[PDB]
């Protein structure tokens, strides 16, 4: 008894201003696709971003490079706009080297596979004396949202030699999005609804792919409301006790007194278990000596004793 | 005697010895953190009576026995960063450092 | 006299905001900042920018 959205008339302002328009809405579900698009689409969208870089003769971001007209801060933060499309890979490393006069821009990266820059024109540094060259090595990898360069640790699990530059990653290519609802235009129906939105995105990611993806995004999620329905750890112990290496009178006495594990043991205070029949004080002094030889002192405190 | 300066140090592993070059200084632009070992420093103590267990104990060990202590520059807990500059200074006469 | 060899090592790290932070104008207003908030949750015109 709804009509369906369908997205139609499409219409791309410049590389990364677009439009898109869904016809057909029924009264109050304007405002709230809207909000919902625009959340999902500002909030996860997938995209790629440079991720770190090794320059040849830089050691660390504070330092300078000779013939090269910015800091190496400067020429980080510059990377970090880089806007690239790649397809079917996540860790494409493009090496870019060049020397001469004047501005170095993403035109002169080498020309990888599959790899697309969306603007060639975007400087990244300056070079000012004619026998001078830079080079370097950009890794651009995809992700989803914000993810500061300090924050990650994982990348540390493999040492990194000295010289590798971690920059913050991004990966949101969605910078702006706004939305708007009009009457459409059908007449034969009393009244209906129609969407216009408006996304400034840095061309990584084409406008009708970003709205299947927080439609998809969205669906996925409210599945989830569909069906409703609904309405003793150390190693040392759990230990066999017969690897202590006691004595044979202990042996009995243990198996007596239903101590099979070393646990157990470690939890008896030394006055308590002189009751047991023929324990013997220097029989004893033996069983704490090889407890001391473990580190267990003999009255611990557990919590929990399971039968394993 | 004197307190010398040397990437050697006893009693501690590779593992702090990584980012510290042939004169016992960090490489510029290790990333630091807690409690790195920055300069590695190691202070002379005495002993003129070489016990029969420190006679022994020169010959598993080197010459030194580990008798020599270590102050060495650890970064204080709760800073990290990357080494920016070394301003090694050395005294007239003495050898100067490979750095 | 007493001193043979100095060394000094320089750190350099870099402090991004937070929300114990406290920032200020220049015309005596100052606080300190209580929720670092999403692009999305922020109040947005009718060009849509935050």
């Amino acid at each position: 008894e709804f009509l369906k959205p369908r997205l139609v008339d499409i219409e791309q302002v410049s590389s990364t201003h677009a439009k898109v328009t869904l016809e057909p809405l029924e009264r109050g579900f304007g405002h709230t696709l809207g909000n919902a698009l625009r959340r999902i689409l500002l909030s996860s969208m997938p995209g790629c971003a440079v991720t770190e870089v090794e320059i040849d003769g830089v050691l660390h971001e504070y330092s300078t490079k000779e013939g090269v007209q910015e800091d190496i801060l400067e020429i980080l933060l510059n990377l970090k706009g880089l806007a690239v499309r790649v397809q079917g890979k996540d860790e494409v490393i493009l090496t870019l080297n060049k020397s001469g006069i004047g501005p170095v821009t993403a035109a002169d990266i080498t020309h990888d596979g599959d790899v697309e820059i969306v603007k060639p024109q975007h400087v990244i540094c300056h070079l000012t004396d004619e026998n001078a060259s830079i080079s370097m090595r950009i890794k651009v990898q995809r992700g989803r949202g914000y993810v500061p360069a300090s924050t990650r640790i994982h990348s540390e699990e493999d040492e990194r030699p000295i010289g590798r530059l971690l920059v913050d990653a991004c990966y949101s290519p969605v910078e702006r999005i706004a939305y708007n609802v009009e009457a459409a235009r059908v007449e034969q129906r009393t009244d209906l609804d129609k969407l216009v939105i408006e996304m400034e995105t840095n061309g990584t990611i084409d406008p009708e792919e970003a709205i299947r993806r927080a439609a998809t995004i969205l669906a996925e999620q409210l599945e989830a409301f569909v069906d409703l329905r609904d309405v003793e750890f150390d190693p040392i112990l759990l230990r066999p006790v017969d690897d202590l290496e006691l004595t044979v009178r202990s042996a009995n006495c243990l198996k007596a007194e239903a101590i099979h594990y070393i646990g157990d043991l470690v939890q008896r205070t030394e006055v308590e278990l002189l009751k047991t029949p023929n324990l013997g004080k220097k029989s004893l002094t033996e069983i704490k000596d090889v407890l001391a030889s473990r580190g267990l002192s003999l009255g611990m405190r557990l919590e929990n004793w399971p039968p394993a | 005697g004197p307190e010398e300066i040397t990437a050697d140090i006893p009693n501690v592993g590779e593992a702090a010895l990584s980012k510290l070059d042939e004169s016992g200084i960090v490489y510029i632009g290790a990333e630091v953190t807690g409690g790195d070992i920055l300069v590695g420093k190691v202070t002379p103590k005495g002993e003129t009576q070489l016990t029969p267990e420190e006679k022994l104990l020169r010959a598993i060990f080197g010459e030194k026995a580990s008798d020599v202590k270590d102050s060495s520059l650890r970064v204080p807990n709760g800073v990290s960063g990357t080494v920016i500059d070394v301003q090694v200074f050395t005294r007239d006469g003495v050898e100067k450092d490979k750095r | 006299p007493g001193v043979l060899k100095i060394v000094k090592v320089y750190l350099a790290v870099k402090r991004r905001i937070q929300p114990g932070d406290k920032m200020a104008g220049r015309h005596g207003n100052k606080g300190v900042i209580s929720k670092i908030n999403p692009i999305e949750d922020m109040p947005y015109d009718e060009n849509g920018t935050p």
